[PDB]
RNA sequence: UAGCUAGUAGGUGGGGUAACGGCUCACCUAGGCGACGAUCCCUAGCUGGUCUGAGAGGAUGACCAGCCACACUGGAACUGAGACACGGUCCAGACUCCUACGGGAGGCAGCAGUGGGGAAUAUUGCACAAUGGGCGCAAGCCUGAUGCAGCCAUGCCGCGUGUAUGAAGAAGGCCUUCGGGUUGUAAAGUACUUUCAGCGGGGAGGAAGGGAGUAAAGUUAAUACCUUUGCUCAUUGACGUUACCCGCAGAAGAAGCACCGGCUAACUCCGUGCCAGCAGCCGCGGUAAUACGGAGGGUGCAAGCGUUAAUCGGAAUUACUGGG
């Protein structure tokens, strides 16, 4: 089962999470298809604080991937009117 | 040159062996240090060097030099061993560690104390 | 009581650690000397049979035969107030010895040199540990 | 980190006046310089290559007050930029921030100026830095707090300022110790006496 | 060992005959058409075959058999009793 | 290590595998590999990568990550889509334990922790607060993964151990041609400051969600149920006596280690006397030791400093770049 999910990346007490497109059984860390976009907790309002690629989500839409809790939070602050 | 030869031949790095046989690349190792006697050194030296001969715990019979001025080893006091030749004891290749185990550090020393394991001077 | 002289002198750390593991109980508190050899063995009671028995067991293969070595009154123990004992420390620095429990008593030798040390003043914040 | 020892003995040692022991008052002619480093000052040393390009290190070093470690850290850091190699490590011994609140005639010493960054005083960009080891990008403003302003150890070492050469690649207030930053420096500006060539030889082993 | 997920052993345990026994009787019908093929009659192989053909099928829809096996059965057997009628 | 192979090499047919397949059996031929290292022995998890090196190369691949293999040893099958299976089953062997002695229990190369080995490596800690995994519609449950907490200067980085002023150029130590110099603005004294520790108070962020209630739009016969979105309330932190900020007091609690003949940064005096001893190489010590030991001074690094062990460079002393 495929899932677009966080990866936990970054330093103890600096996290710096990954949206990622892998299976489930495989390791928060491990084996991925593709990256697309990125999410920082800490990114408070400067010049980046997150990007994400809605092109590739819609493409594994259209595949059958499970959109966890966090990323389906950031699709509704990347939000299509706002 | 000829190049050929090395096609067929490859040119072999030489394995130069290690100048202290420590069983696979240690620091120290730990022996039973028996047979303490003093040992008159080759033509241009003329003096009387203490050294022991440690059986470490591997196997292996080795001769450590024992360096600093004063000692109370007797066939006994397990000591600690360190890897370097001496250059004026043919057959010794190891030096001992004082400060280390059994064999205390040397009396009344300031300088060079980290060396030859003598603590600071407290007074 | 007498001492520590390591029979069979392989792997001491047996009893660096284990006997300091019995040195922190009521009937036992061991004594280094600064020298690295001579321990002794504290004991309130007299039969230190108990201790020598407790050397054959699973972490304890040390044996340590005893005789006669006179050290004589109890190690009186004492860890003065700061900026005072560090002299007390400088002027007679061969005559130290570390506790159980990192401690440093005088030495006792005889009751002359308890007097003399009681000459010397030792202001303190006095706490026995026994 | 910090020396915090004989700061006149280092002058005598590399002969030169080091600008570690400036003050309020001028040059001092009190410890004998050029003639007494130490016990053994009338000795002619043989003064070889390596001899002097340690020399020039040390006079270097003791000038900016960065340990060995750290100056190999800037001498990688200025390796690694265009231009030439020596005057890329003089604009970063430069870019510290010490360097820029002792150009600005904040303090009398460098020691002096890095005990009045260190103890929350100076401010770059609304943003406090303690550190010395800072690098000042270009085109920013340094000032004091509103709560360590002038009290006094600022002041009449800011009369230091006003014998000293007061550089063009930074411009000073003086009626609110609001500094500015500006351009990176050039090579014939700083100081006009000291020799990287030295340092890239011996650095280049 | 010691675990409260040992159910999943014993009705292993309970699937091992069963399933199995399932298994036994489709292979003996299969043998039965072989008895056929060592026999010559070509009406009893065909009466053999139509026997055996829709209890493999229901072995092959209940999992046991992954219907390629149990096709390579009636491909081949189909092949050998049109071989020899 | 110069011959290896007999299910061996290939073909036909049967069976078997989720699937080609000597994967497995019946028949036929004598093939197949090999000096461009077949078979045998030793060693080794592989790789992205790490260190060094201008580059080419050399060692390594411990931590992060992918794959493979293993679960006291060997073998075997069942369930299950996926195991021929770490915390599943059986059999055979080794080792601990119980027995009422008829028979059974066990497998820390999991997290902790222990014996032994070794020079060498930690706590039998908190919680699902967040992520992920399993089940459940959901609420909720488990998670020694994880998020942390404790120890170890093991490695890197930063800060401090005061700053300015202060000559009688004090006392003491060392040297001396006993004139004096050195330690030395160093210390004492005076004026400020308290970064970091101690104490007393505020205090974020890691927090998204989830629960109850209300409104609107879908759905439907249905203003009932259910999905979704605003909106109201009570809220969810192990870290945590948190990061960070303010106040109290007093320079107050905080500096060591190596070297000093050359290589390579730094000099004298005293004590032995080819004895004690140092040493990485040239080497010193035989009664005037800048090399041993002690005193003073200087140099270098700095909460680290020396020694030992390993890799690379220097070493073009493995020369493919680049030797004879």
């Amino acid at each position: 089962m495929v899932t677009i999910r966080l990866a936990r990346h970054g330093a103890k007490k600096r996290p710096f999470y990954q949206v990622v497109v892998a299976d489930s059984r495989n390791a928060r860390n491990g084996r991925f298809i593709e990256r697309v976009g990125f999410f920082n907790p800490i990114a408070s309002e400067k010049e980046e604080g997150t990007r994400l690629d809605l092109d590739r989500i819609a493409h594994w839409v259209g595949q059958g991937a499970t959109i966890s809790d966090r990323v389906a939070a950031l699709i509704k602050e990347v939000n299509k009117a706002a | 040159a000829t190049v050929n030869q090395l096609v067929r031949k490859p040119r072999a790095r030489k394995v130069a062996k290690s100048n202290v046989p420590a069983l696979e690349a240690c620091p120290q190792k730990r022996g039973v240090c028996t047979r303490v006697y003093t040992t008159t050194p080759k033509k241009p030296n003329s003096a009387l060097r203490k050294v022991c001969r440690v059986r470490l715990t591997n196997g292996f019979e080795v001769t450590s030099y024992i360096g600093g001025e004063g000692h109370n080893l007797q066939e006994h006091s397990v000591i600690l061993i360190r890897g370097g030749r001496v250059k004026d004891l043919p057959g010794v290749r190891y030096h001992t560690v004082r400060g280390a185990l059994d064999c205390s550090g040397v009396k009344d020393r300031k300088q060079a104390r980290s060396k030859y394991g003598v603590k600071r001077p407290k007074a | 009581f007498r001492r520590i002289r390591l029979k069979d002198p392989l792997k001491q750390k047996q009893l660096l650690k284990g006997l300091v593991q019995l040195s922190e109980e009521g009937a036992v508190q061991v004594f280094r000397p600064i020298s690295n050899n001579d321990l002794i063995v504290g004991a309130v009671g007299v039969l230190q049979f108990d201790v020598v028995v407790a050397r054959l067991k699973s972490e304890y293969n040390v044996e340590a035969v005893y005789e006669s070595v006179n050290v004589a009154t109890a190690r009186w123990v004492e860890c003065a107030d700061a900026k005072k004992f560090e002299e007390f420390k400088r002027k007679n620095e061969s005559q130290l010895a570390l506790d159980g429990g990192d401690n440093l008593a005088y030495i006792a030798t005889s009751m002359v040199n308890l007097r003399l040390a009681q000459e010397r003043y030792p202001d303190v914040q006095f706490h026995q540990t026994r | 980190a910090r020396y915090l020892g004989p700061k006149l003995k280092l002058s005598r040692r590399e002969g030169t006046d080091l600008f570690l022991k400036s003050g309020v008052r001028a040059i001092d002619t009190k410890c004998k310089i050029e003639q007494a480093p130490g016990q053994h000052g009338a000795r002619k040393p043989r003064l070889s290559d390596y001899g002097v390009q340690l020399r020039e290190k040390q006079k270097v070093r003791r000038i900016y007050g960065v340990l060995e470690r750290q100056f190999r850290n800037y001498y990688k850091e200025a390796a690694r930029l265009k231009g030439n190699t020596g005057e890329n490590l003089l604009a970063l011994l430069e870019g510290r921030l010490d360097n820029v609140v002792y150009r600005m005639g904040f303090g009398a010493t460098r020691a002096e100026a890095r005990q009045l960054v260190s103890h929350k005083a100076i401010m770059v960009n609304g943003r406090v830095v303690n550190i010395a080891s800072y690098q000042v990008s270009p085109n920013d403003v340094v000032s004091i707090r509103e709560k360590a302003k002038k009290q006094s150890r600022v002041k009449a070492a800011l009369e230091l300022a006003e014998q000293r050469e007061k550089p063009t690649w930074l411009e000073v207030d003086a009626g609110k110790m609001e500094g500015t930053f500006k351009r990176k420096p050039e090579r014939s500006d700083l100081s006009a006496d000291i020799n990287e060539h030295l340092i890239v030889e011996l650095y280049s082993k | 060992n010691i675990k409260s997920a040992k159910k999943r052993a014993i009705q292993s345990e309970k699937a091992r005959k069963h399933n199995a026994s399932r298994r036994s009787m489709m292979r003996t019908f299969i043998k039965k058409v072989y008895a056929a093929i060592e026999a010559g009659d070509k009406a009893a192989a065909q009466k053999a075959f139509n026997e055996m053909q829709p209890i493999v099928d229901r072995q092959a829809a209940k999992g046991l058999i992954h219907k390629n096996k149990a096709a390579r059965h009636k491909a081949n057997l189909t092949a050998q009793i049109n071989k020899l009628a």
